[PDB]
RNA sequence: CUCCUCCUAAAGAGUAACGGAGGAGCACGAAGGUUGGCUAAUCCUGGUCGGACAUCAGGAGGUUAGUGCAAUGGCAUAAGC
RNA sequence: CGCGGGGUGGAGCAGCCUGGUAGCUCGUCGGGCUUACAACCCGAAGGUCGUCGGUUCAAAUCCGGCCCCCGCAACCA
RNA sequence: AAAGUA
């Protein structure tokens, strides 16, 4: 169990985050993915920061 | 002594829900199996787990069809 | 062309005379000529393989394209995916004016020459042959040469067996043997 | 064997139109000619058709084998389909790229009226 | 600089240079300058091609490299055929012109094998 | 001591011994002992009767044997209690009747009914001589 | 000692034993989505170094390959590249 | 029998864990110092890893048997 | 400082 847990913050402001696992030897560049935000019901930019 | 051996698992109650000629709702599963041992027909969907599910209501048919003699499990509508 | 020109004006006609052939299309003709470096020391400096890769550039007025293992060997250390060669395909024009300077220049070169073996034929109709050294072709200039380099040479024809394309390839003054 | 490849390359573009019960509109492309025609569901009964090897529209062209052809089969085979009242079809390019002669009988044939 | 299907150096005399033929030594050499009427202490370098191929077919008047080659590994093979007392030295590698082997003989024999227990 | 090279699996079940058998004509040579009864024949038994056969007709002509022990036999040891299946002691061939077991060519019918009789005397099964039919 | 695959299990499901055999306690932002394309193992023959086995060409063959990892069920319209 | 640990140059012992030719000391061989030997100095060689199978592109190594050795345990009535 | 034997 090498994959550590991480979350994707929206970049939004909304506060709203996903969270997901991440191989962070192999790929230590930061997750940055276009995912749906439900709080301003838009894609964004949703970008890595730590589990929590 | 003692033994190596002593392992299984759960039984995963595959097989045949409704045999052909039985009447279903839509949605209804119609064979659980492992990879397509029966191929979807019409009206029928493949499910991620390869279930065969009803897509409308009707009386659930089976057939050999294609150059390969294939099971294929349809839906007739009723 | 010359050569192209050459096959269509006389090697036409003489093979038709030779085997009595019912259709032109049954005439052979030469399909490709294939070029092949199996540059195997590349897994301990991959710039060997870039060399031979500018070379068989410059022999063959062509980008080569770089050829990988297709399956994991233990005897020469090579994983699946390796980069372990090179090749370039030579067909229309490209492998007529290669095909000229080979039979004219190239092949006269060779150190030690006294024909080409006869035998080298896979039993349908094509042929092949190894160069030991590339410094014959004078494309390659040999003041900056890094190490000496050979390669394959394969001929693929649409003849039916050997006899046929031993009479093509003579037809156009091959030096057999 | 260059069929042989064509059919395989086309065989679930056509599986999955038959599953969903569409009205296809087939494309046959040789060197020389082209050929349009669009089938029922049942994928036995052919409704219109239209293609270079009729009089009618070869008397017409240049070339039977380019894009101007290709142009004038999409168009006939549309005013056809359209005057047979049909109007809704699925593209079927039968394993030939989308592109140059399909692509300009397709063109024509939405340019015409069909809805694809 | 490309003689007897070789390349010889440009950087040396002709006479020096000549000699990288197998073949060619100092005196067949010097002769074939003298035949083609070359100085000897001109570098080929310098040397226009209405010279060297002029050099070519005098080099070609004897019998070098792979001719050469083919001539003395034939000789050898036919005294190692014919099983004469020269051929049984030929094959077992040892000196064939009469040297002592109590000693020495290193340069036919290789470098000394210690003998094993 | 027939006995396979290597098995798919160390142990096999005790199944059971119905039927009659498949392989009841003599096939290769002329001559042929024949099960008439049920059992199993172990390899030491096979190689007993096929010593017995073979120094009766004086290792002249030809002896095929037409079974061989594939099914190994478990047993526990003594004063065990269980605790997994036991170890693998023997090797059996199963015998249903009409089975052939071996046959003989190259000599006389009456040698190879004498040597036959001296083979069956080693078998724990009934047995009788038989002889090739054209049909 | 929990989980997965086969067999026992008696052709629907389920079915015990300190019965017979093997695996898991993960991996992957691509190894996921989709569009377009493609098709394996093995062997034979010819070919520089190059050899039993490297890369090249042709032939036979037809999935005997492949599947991120056990086993079973699948897979060419590929689920394989 | 059960549970463990092992088997690798002639001897004693590393490496094994965690897949990509394996080392140390003594010993042996050749040379040197000596009247000679020993001690000492210089140089060199010597094992595909207990035996088989399996996995793997590749096994001293991982897995499964088999043989030999060592240490515990094999008990209550 | 270290030098045994015949
Ligand atoms: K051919
Ligand atoms: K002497
Ligand atoms: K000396
Ligand atoms: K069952
Ligand atoms: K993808
Ligand atoms: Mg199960
Ligand atoms: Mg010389
Ligand atoms: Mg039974
Ligand atoms: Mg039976
Ligand atoms: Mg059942
Ligand atoms: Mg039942
Ligand atoms: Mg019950
Ligand atoms: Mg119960
Ligand atoms: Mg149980
Ligand atoms: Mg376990
Ligand atoms: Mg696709
Ligand atoms: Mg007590
Ligand atoms: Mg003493």
């Amino acid at each position: 169990g090498i994959r550590e847990k991480i979350k994707l913050v929206s970049s939004a402001g909304t506060g709203h985050f996903y969270t997901t696992t991440k191989n962070k030897r192999t790929k230590p560049e930061k997750l940055e993915l276009k995912k749906f935000d439900p709080v301003v019901r838009q894609h964004v930019i949703y970008k890595e920061a730590k589990i929590k | 002594g003692s033994t190596r051996n002593g392992r299984d698992s759960e039984a995963k109650r595959l097989g045949v829900k409704r045999f052909g000629g039985e009447s279903v709702l839509a949605g209804s599963i119609i064979v659980r199996q492992r990879g397509t041992k029966f191929h979807a027909g019409a009206n029928v969907g493949c499910g991620r787990d390869h279930t065969l599910f009803a897509k409308a209501d009707g009386k659930v048919k089976f057939e050999v069809k294609g150059p390969k003699n294939r099971k294929f499990i349809s839906i007739e509508a009723e | 062309a010359k050569l192209h020109d050459y096959y269509k004006d006389e090697v036409v006609k003489k093979l038709m005379t030779e085997f009595n052939y019912n259709s032109v299309m049954q005439v052979p003709r030469v399909e490709k000529i294939t070029l092949n470096m199996g540059v195997g020391e590349a897994i301990a400096d991959k710039k060997l393989l870039d060399n031979a890769a500018a070379d068989l550039a410059a022999i063959s007025g062509q980008k080569p394209l770089i050829t990988k293992a297709r399956k994991s060997v233990a005897g020469f250390k090579i994983r699946q995916g390796y980069p372990i060669g090179c090749k370039v395909t030579l067909r229309g024009e490209r492998m007529w004016e290669f095909f000229e300077r080979l039979i004219t220049i190239a092949v006269p070169r060779i150190r030690d020459f006294r024909g080409l073996s006869a035998k080298s034929f896979d039993g349908r109709g094509n042929y092949s042959m190894g160069v030991r050294e590339q410094i014959i072709f004078p494309e390659i200039d040999y003041d900056k040469v890094d190490r000496v380099r050979g390669l394959d040479i394969t001929i693929t024809t649409t003849a039916k067996s050997d006899e046929e394309g031993r009479a093509l390839l003579a037809a156009f003054d091959f030096p057999f043997r | 064997d260059k069929k042989s490849a064509r059919i395989r390359r086309a065989t679930r573009a056509r599986r999955k139109l038959q599953e969903l019960g569409a009205t296809r509109l087939v494309v046959h492309r040789t060197p020389r000619h082209i050929y349009a025609q669009v089938i029922a569901p049942n994928g036995s009964e052919v409704l219109v058709a239209a293609s270079t090897v009729e009089k009618a529209i070869a008397e017409q062209l240049k070339y039977t084998g380019n894009k101007d052809a290709a142009a004038a089969v999409g168009k006939a085979v549309a005013e056809r389909a359209l005057e047979k009242g049909i109007k809704d079809v699925s593209f079927d390019r039968s394993g030939f790229q989308y592109h140059g002669r399909v692509q300009a009988l397709a063109d024509a044939a939405r340019e015409a009226g069909l809805q694809f | 600089a490309r003689i007897a299907g070789i390349n010889i150096p440009d950087h040396k005399h002709a006479v020096i240079a000549l000699t990288s033929i197998y073949g060619v030594g100092k005196t067949r050499s010097k002769a074939i300058l003298a035949a083609a009427g070359i100085a000897e202490d001109v570098k080929i370098s310098e040397l226009s091609e209405g010279q060297i191929d002029t050099l070519r077919d005098e080099v070609a008047k004897f019998v070098v490299e792979g001719d050469l080659r083919r001539e003395i590994s034939m000789s050898i093979k036919r005294l190692m055929d014919l099983g004469c007392y020269r051929g049984l030295r030929h094959r077992r590698g040892l000196p064939v012109r009469g040297q002592r082997t109590k000693t020495n003989a290193r340069t036919r024999k290789g470098p000394r094998k210690p003998i094993k227990k | 001591m027939l006995q396979p090279k290597r098995t798919k699996f160390r142990k096999m079940h005790k199944g059971r011994n119905r039927g009659l058998a498949q392989g009841t004509d003599v096939s290769f040579g002329s001559f042929g002992l024949k099960a008439v009864g049920r059992g199993r024949l172990t390899a030491r038994q096979i190689e007993a009767a096929r010593r017995a056969m073979t120094r009766a007709v004086k290792r002249q002509g030809k002896i095929w044997i037409r079974v061989f022990p594939d099914k190994p036999i478990t047993e526990k040891p003594l004063a065990v209690r269980g605790k997994g299946k036991g170890n693998v002691e023997y090797w059996v061939a199963l015998i249903q009747p009409g089975k052939v077991l071996y046959e003989m060519d190259g000599v006389p019918e009456e040698l190879a009914r004498e040597a036959f009789k001296l083979a069956a005397a080693k078998l724990p099964i009934k047995t009788t001589f038989v002889t090739k039919t054209v049909m």
